[PDB]
């Protein structure tokens, strides 16, 4: 059995797009 | 590397405390610091305050060496990077204004890999050269930078909380061990083909955490942050659990 992550990772980076 | 010699350059401080700089020095639109990315190797982040937000970009280090923003121009360094945007905005949030200054005597932060580096590629060299004295000075020297990214991928090896290729049963045996410090974890190598688990001490119990590499060469626990390297890895996760059931503390010493 693996746990997984209780959240997924939400911080933005910004870009230049 | 000749961002250390950059005021502003804060070395491996996580957001959290970029932002906690910014506050620090006002918050002011264009106020800016550049830190060390802690998930892309050779990589830079830039964090710029505006309307009171803060705003973070991760500079890569491109395969010829330059360094760019994801849709910007590359530049020879990090450095010229922020002196570039301090004329022309370019699609930044805004025009870099101000430079956020440590304070002085306050250094740039480096994690336990950064602490290490040295000893590492001296001991690669002595090893595949056989050298002493001189001879080893010189060669450590002059390889310095061609063997800086073989170092950075393998020195996981050479780190407390890395076992190898042990088993599920193996890892729960050596992390029971012992004080049952919260916290407490190893990683070990499931397939040695970019496959591992981290395995992490919660209230007497083992949990085990999948890490794959994706088809970039990157490291993730299923849809957490991305990572070049495992010491990033648990150089994030021991800042922040970030999904985990908690925070890394102390490294399972190999038995």
């Amino acid at each position: 059995v693996y746990t997984g992550l209780s959240t997924r990772n939400q911080e933005t980076y910004e870009t230049l797009k | 590397d000749s961002a250390n010699h950059l005021p502003f350059f804060f070395g491996n401080i996580t957001r959290e405390e970029a932002e906690d700089y910014l506050v620090q020095g006002g918050m002011s639109d264009g106020l800016y610091l550049l830190r060390q990315s802690r998930n892309y190797l050779g990589g830079f982040a830039l964090s710029v305050a505006h309307g009171r937000k803060a705003h973070h970009y991760t500079i890569e280090r491109e395969l010829n060496g330059t360094y760019a923003i994801a849709g910007g121009r590359t530049h020879a360094s990090p450095a010229d990077l922020c002196h570039y945007h301090s004329q022309e905005s370019d699609g930044l949030v805004c025009l870099l204004k101000k430079p956020f200054n440590r304070p002085q005597g306050v250094q740039p932060k480096t994690g336990p890999f950064e602490d290490l580096k040295e000893n590492l590629i001296r001991e690669y060299v002595k090893q595949t050269w056989n050298l002493q004295g001189q001879a080893l000075e010189q060669a450590i020297i002059s390889q310095k930078p061609q063997l800086e990214k073989l170092i950075a991928t393998t020195a996981h090896e050479k780190m407390p909380w890395f076992h190898g290729k042990i088993s599920r049963e193996e890892s729960e045996q050596i992390v029971l061990i012992g004080s049952k410090t919260n916290g407490k974890f190893l990683i070990r190598a499931r397939d040695n083909n970019g496959s591992y688990a981290l395995c992490l001490l919660h209230e007497g119990k083992v949990l085990h955490y999948r890490i794959d590499k994706d088809k970039t060469g990157k490291l993730s626990i299923p849809e957490g942050k991305k990572f070049d390297t495992l010491w990033q890895l648990v150089e994030h996760y021991s800042y922040k659990a970030d999904g985990l059931l908690r925070v890394l503390t102390v490294p399972c010493q190999k038995i």
